[PDB]
Order: C-alpha cells, then sequence, then structure tokens
RNA sequence: ACGGGGAAUCAGGGUUCGAUUCCGGAGAGGGAGCCUGAGAAACGGCUACCACAUCCAAGGAAGGCAGCAGGCGCGCAAAUUACCCACUCCCGACCCGGGGAGGUAGUGACGAAAAAUAACAAUACAGGACUCUUUCGAGGCCCUGUAAUUGGAAUGAGUCCACUUUAAAUCCUUUAACGAGGAUCCAUUGGAGGGCAAGUCUGGUGCCAGCAGCCGCGGUAAUUCCAGCUCCAAUAGCGUAUAUUAAAGUUGCUGCAGUUAAAAAGCUCGUAGUUGGAUCUUGGGAGCGGCCGU
C-alpha cells in the first residue's frame, strides 16, 4: 500500500477494485465478452453431432497425424474440433453421430501438440468410448 | 491427412491371453505383508534403498 | 426371569393414571413381547390385566436388556377415554374401516358434482 | 419442509501431498505395529487431535487467571484428564499439545484388547472387536474406535454370546456334530 | 443479483458461494381491475385484454402443476401418475370433524458416518539380542515372518417363523433352526522416465499409430506407444471435465512491484480527496506492602 492513511479505505478498495480488472483470471470470470464466446457457453460437458472429420497434424518436432473431428453442438448450433482421446477410436465414430464432447484441462486452451483444438470426445451416443475401447460395450445402433 | 491407417499398432500386438491370478488380499489384508516386507523381514545391508520391483 | 423394577414411578391424577420407567432385565432369551408383560403387574402392583396398556421397549447395544412402560387406568369405563383411538384397535374390542383414502378423499368430493343433500347418486 | 437431520461431517483429513515417501513410511508404521484397516483409519487419528490442537493453542493465548480462560482451559482439564492420558494430579492446560499421534491408540478400545496382557498380538485388537466378543459394563461393543475413559479400563472385559468369553461354546462345535456326532450319531 | 440466518476454503488477514428445507419479501403464463372477508388487489376466487390451449351438436362452453406424482420440450444435468390424521399444532360448530401440510415406502455410488474379503496354534523355509564353535551347525525362553502345508474356529453376506418397531409394515435391530478352505461370500479404478509413490523386463510398432496436464517419448536397442508379467497408489471406490478456494507475497490491509525483467504522467500549477510541527496538570501531602509497590 503507497498510502496507508488512518481514513484511506475509500482509495484502498477502489484501487483494488480498479487494478483487479489488470488481474487476466478476474476479468475473465467477471466480463460478458469471454463467457459468451467459449463454445460450451459455462459448462462442464456438451452433446453435438459428427458433421465431418479432420486429421490434425500434430504442432511441432513429433510428426504425427492427431485424428480429431469437427462437432456441431445442440445448445449453441457453433462448431468444434474434438480430439478422439484414445488410440484409433475414431473408428467407434462415424458422420451424423451425437457425441457428448468435454473440455481436456488447460481450461480453453490448446493442450500439447494439437494446434487450437480445444476439446475431447467423452462418449458416442449413450455408450463411453473406454467402454467401446475397453470392449466393454457394444457400438448403440 | 490419412484416416486410414487409424488403430494400426492397437490390432497387430499378438493376443498374449491373460494368465490367470489368486485375487490379492484387501481391505486390511493387503497392509500386513506390507508391514512385514518393508520394515522388519528384511535387515539392512550395505548400499543403496533398492526398488520394490527393481528387476536389474 | 425377566427381573422388573418400576423405576420413576409418578402418579398423574389429571389423566388418572400410574405410570412408571420399568427398567427390564430378561437376559439371554430374543426380545419380550406384549403376551406375557401385563401378566407381572398382575402379580408385582396387584392391578388387573385388562385396563394397562405396557409398550415401549428399547433394546442396547447386545440384546440383553430393554427398558419398558405401561398407564394403570381405573376401569374398563376409562379404557378408551384418556386412550387414542390407534392403541384401542390394537385388543380386539375395536377395529378402523377398510374404505381406503383413493375412494374417501374421493368419494366426499366425486359428490361436488350435483347440489345439495342427495348426493349420493355417484357413490353408491 | 422435512424433519430431517443433513447433519453430518468428515472423519479424516485429505492430506495436502500425495506422494511423500516420508508419508508412506511413517503412516505406515500406524498399520502392523496398531492394525488398522486402510490408510483412511490412520488418517482420522490425527484429525481427532487437529481438532482437540486448534483450540488448546489458543485455550494458552488468553488472558491471565481470567474466569473465560480459568473455567474453559479447566473446562478441557475436567476432559482431556477423564479419556485417561494426562495425569490425575499432574494435569496441566499447558502440557496438552505435549501429545502425539498414538496417545489415542495407547487409551482407545482399537488396541486395548493386546494392551492389558489378553490378546494373541497386535492384529487380535480387530477380529474379537469385529464380532462384538466385549463389552464395557453389561453393554456390548462391535466398533473398535470406542473412547474409554480413565475410569473404566478393569470393566474391559467380555460378553455373553462369546466362546471366548463368559458363554457358550458357539456354531462350528454346533457344525461339528455334522462330521463328529454324524460319523458317531 | 430474491436478501439475511448460513456454506466451502482458511496461520493471521481474506476470497468465492447462499435457487435449496429456518426466517423476511415476491409471484402464480403476461399485465390490469374488482367482489367477499377481520385479513387477499387472491389466481386449487372472479372479470377482461394479450399469448397458449382442450370441447363443439360449429349455436356457443370450459382452463392455469413455480402444490404431489407423471408427461413433453430443454439440456451435460435431476425419481413412483407410492402411503395418513399418528408428532405437531392450526383450522371447524368444536374432546366426536376434516386437512399428496406436517408426515412413512420406492428409484438413489450427490454425499457423509461405520465397516468384510483371515486373525491364531504347530510342520514348511529364512533371520537375528543370544550359548557354543574362526564360518560352521546344534541349541532354543523373547517374535518377525509368509509359501498353491494341515487346518480348526467364529461372528457377520445370501435365505430368513414371529414379535419390541409401524397413521399398515418393511429395514438394520432384538433374535430361532438353516448359511465359508482357491473361506466363487472372487475389487476394481489409474499410473509405472521426471514432477510423483512404482521395471533402464520382454515381444509388436518404427516420427506411423499413439502416449503425454507440463517437460517431453517413438527415426528398427521405446524404462513413456500398443501388450504380457511383476510392482506402485488409493480401496467400495476411483478416473475424468468445469466453476471455485488454498498454494498466490502471481491483487499485496497484514504483504508485492515500477534504474536495466511489465511499469514514473515530458513538466510543473491546482481543487476536492488523503496526511498535516512542538505546545495547555506538575510533583509531593496522607496509611499500610515486604528505601520504595499500592
Amino acid at each position: 500500500g503507497k498510502c496507508r492513511g488512518l481514513r484511506t479505505a475509500r482509495k484502498l478498495r477502489s484501487h483494488r477494485r480498479d487494478q483487479k480488472w489488470h488481474d487476466k483470471q478476474y476479468k475473465k470470470a467477471h466480463l460478458g465478452t469471454a463467457l459468451k464466446a467459449n463454445p460450451f457457453g459455462g459448462a462442464s460437458h456438451a452433446k453435438g453431432i459428427v458433421l465431418e472429420k479432420v486429421g490434425v497434424e500434430a504442432k511441432q518436432p513429433n510428426s504425427a497425424i492427431r485424428k480429431c473431428v469437427r462437432v456441431q453442438l445442440i445448445k449453441n448450433g457453433k462448431k468444434i474440433t474434438a480430439f478422439v482421446p484414445n488410440d484409433g477410436c475414431l473408428n467407434f465414430i462415424e458422420e451424423n453421430d451425437e457425441v457428448l464432447v468435454a473440455g481436456f484441462g488447460r481450461k480453453g486452451h490448446a493442450v500439447g501438440d494439437i494446434p487450437g483444438v480445444r476439446f475431447k470426445v467423452v462418449k458416442v451416443a449413450n455408450v463411453s468410448l473406454l467402454a467401446l475401447y475397453k470392449g466393454k460395450k457394444e457400438r448403440p445402433r | 491427412g490419412s484416416l486410414a491407417r487409424v488403430g494400426k499398432v492397437r490390432g497387430q500386438t499378438l493376443k498374449v491371453a491373460k494368465q490367470e491370478k489368486k485375487k490379492k488380499r484387501t481391505g486390511r489384508a493387503k497392509r500386513r505383508m506390507q508391514y512385514n516386507r518393508r520394515f522388519v523381514n528384511v535387515v539392512p545391508t550395505f548400499g543403496k534403498k533398492k526398488g520394490p520391483n527393481a528387476n536389474s | 426371569t425377566v427381573t422388573i423394577r418400576t423405576r420413576k414411578f409418578m402418579t398423574n391424577r389429571l389423566l388418572q393414571r400410574k405410570q412408571m420407567v420399568i427398567d427390564v432385565l430378561h437376559p439371554g432369551k430374543a426380545t419380550v413381547p406384549k403376551t406375557e408383560i401385563r401378566e407381572k403387574l398382575a402379580k408385582m402392583y396387584k392391578t388387573t390385566p385388562d385396563v394397562i396398556f405396557v409398550f415401549g421397549f428399547r433394546t442396547h447395544f447386545g440384546g440383553g436388556k430393554t427398558t419398558g412402560f405401561g398407564m394403570i387406568y381405573d376401569s374398563l369405563d376409562y379404557a378408551k377415554k384418556n386412550e387414542p383411538k390407534h392403541r384401542l384397535a390394537r385388543h380386539g374390542l375395536y377395529e378402523k374401516k377398510k374404505t381406503s383414502r383413493k375412494q374417501r378423499k374421493e368419494r366426499k368430493n366425486r359428490m361436488k358434482k350435483v347440489r345439495g343433500t342427495a348426493k349420493a347418486n355417484v357413490g353408491a | 419442509p422435512v424433519a430431517r437431520s443433513w447433519v453430518c461431517r468428515k472423519t479424516y483429513v485429505t492430506p495436502r501431498r500425495p506422494f511423500e515417501k516420508s508419508r508412506l513410511d511413517q503412516e505406515l508404521k500406524l498399520i502392523g505395529e496398531y492394525g488398522l484397516r486402510n490408510k483412511r483409519e490412520v488418517w482420522r487419528v490425527k484429525f481427532t487431535l487437529a481438532k482437540i490442537r486448534k483450540a488448546a493453542r489458543e485455550l494458552l493465548t488468553l488472558d491471565e487467571k481470567d474466569p473465560r480462560r480459568l473455567f474453559e482451559g479447566n473446562a478441557l482439564l475436567r476432559r482431556l484428564v477423564r479419556i485417561g492420558v494426562l495425569d490425575e494430579g499432574k494435569m496441566k492446560l499447558d502440557y496438552i499439545l505435549g501429545l502425539k499421534i498414538e496417545d489415542f491408540l495407547e487409551r482407545r478400545l482399537q488396541t486395548q484388547v493386546f494392551k492389558l496382557g489378553l490378546a494373541k498380538s497386535i492384529h487380535h485388537a480387530r477380529v474379537l472387536i469385529r464380532q462384538r466378543h466385549i463389552r464395557v459394563r453389561k453393554q456390548v461393543v462391535n466398533i473398535p474406535s470406542f473412547i474409554v475413559r480413565l475410569d473404566s479400563q478393569k470393566h474391559i472385559d467380555f460378553s455373553l454370546r462369546s466362546p471366548y468369553g463368559g458363554g457358550r461354546p458357539g456354531r462350528v462345535k454346533r457344525k461339528n456334530a455334522k462330521k463328529g456326532q454324524g460319523g458317531a450319531g
């Protein structure tokens, strides 16, 4: 505190109330700009219909194809690149199918060697991608 | 890019059948030898603190 | 073997009832049912086994003890006055009606169609 | 608007660092040396002291010979004397923190089968208590986490429906009537 | 953004949260007007207009679940069209009356508390405080063992007559007879380079498929992939994703920073705001405490 005075609570609080917006985490959680631009819109998960598949190339020194999925959601009608999490599980996903899509961890950020792909697939039409990969449930059709 | 060789290495691991198992002791029954083996079964020998699975 | 000491005895005269917290001791057997206990204050406090309403045997962790309760009334002329109608069907001389709430709460209210006295052209 | 409780708390601390070798060393010694069921059983033993500590740290820091200090400071010196750890005449509000983790299992019924010399080993202070073959004053106890006070230690004895107390022989001696008295008639 | 009582986290300060059972207010699709009554601007009253919508014999009627179930739509997201006047206490003329209020059972891994899946005796086989002998080996009061040894013992899963329990019972419980040697009464969920507890094991892949929060790993020796094994962590739980708190002394009141890492207005003037020099009753008078405290 640059000012310490005994009657300076209406400058300590008002200055803190101003400089807290320069905190990039605070301003993100308290504006109506970040909250709306989130493809999910303040959701932990979202169902979406697969309308094409994209073999996204790995970002830097690792040369590999990160076989991802273009997904349009139900609640928004906005489009999302969705990473198919476990090994070669794109052959459990077919075009015009409802997939449950989550974030990955870094909270609306591109994680690892997938450039600009912010989301992952969890389920494919009320059978989990784990049970499909582990071999515990059959494809629901 | 190439959505053709998807799950290429999954299929071509020769399916070695899972060797059958006597179930591990559960609850407290796990934690009896786990007391004995760590502390009091062995004598502190010469050298570094070795690993449990350290198969050198 | 039901060694009963009638503990915490108190006479209420504005309900005319002799009440007590019977501390029960009966170790080894199952729970003491309501078939035998009214016959003990027929041989302890020497009143009728007919006007007394004995209940509330509360087991502790082990099951070799309860702590009981009963209320002596003056007569069978007082056996259905300071006693609600739930406990009076529990010794034979009273029975509740059978007509369920999905009839009764509807039977009085199905009659709500046509006006006045003679509403009984709907339900019997 | 229902007459339901909803009043429930946790019993064990959520350990801040997950893979301290020191935690996997020190708090695994609290299994075989004292016979416990899993790591959750080890973790609540501190939390009971964490309850004791949190106020006891502050029940010294009150005003000198203040009746709010001298009652509540002595309200815990009516408490922590009674469980039977600190001395009868040499009780003291300052020695309350001078008190470690197993001081509970020095007094608590989870160990008390082994303590007096009425067990076989350390693990034997679970399996008899798992089958409620003991009591505390004509009152059977199946839960080994009973807080035995100073007073009722000699009253730690056996049930009457117990083949390892003052009772009747049980089921497999009656199921040996299929093997032993099945071949004998 | 219903507010508060509160909640989560918490050295100390703080920070987020409170639609949710208690209290106060507000609303009954949207507004608006009113009758009645002590008390509604009431919608389990009415009258309209605006939207929605079931009859119609096509003239004309009837309607409000943000009461309880149950649909439909919505979504990541949330149960059965169970069971009553018994606590309460209120209403009624009033001890006799009546109340999906209050209130009991289902679906319930939202969660929280307890809690099984071997503790004991001795043959397997190794140790050491120990006697002996250089090591040997025997000897063994005090235990540490655990290996596809023998086992005995039990309370409690599953299946259960009944009652204490109940506005009817069911469930622990109180408890009978019946019900455990891979005690099939069978534990999975994740990682196994580093952070970070735990394999430089073997095949297969060969910058492919993938793993990986971050750092990174794979270029035909992969401790990271895809698998087998053994191990490690937690354990009836655990992995994951999002908001949020601590860590964050990376919002700094306590407690940051501004020569060069981000940063001092180019520079003074200046009004509120903020902060503002020293200075105004001093010592002894009067008893005791074990010169001087009170």
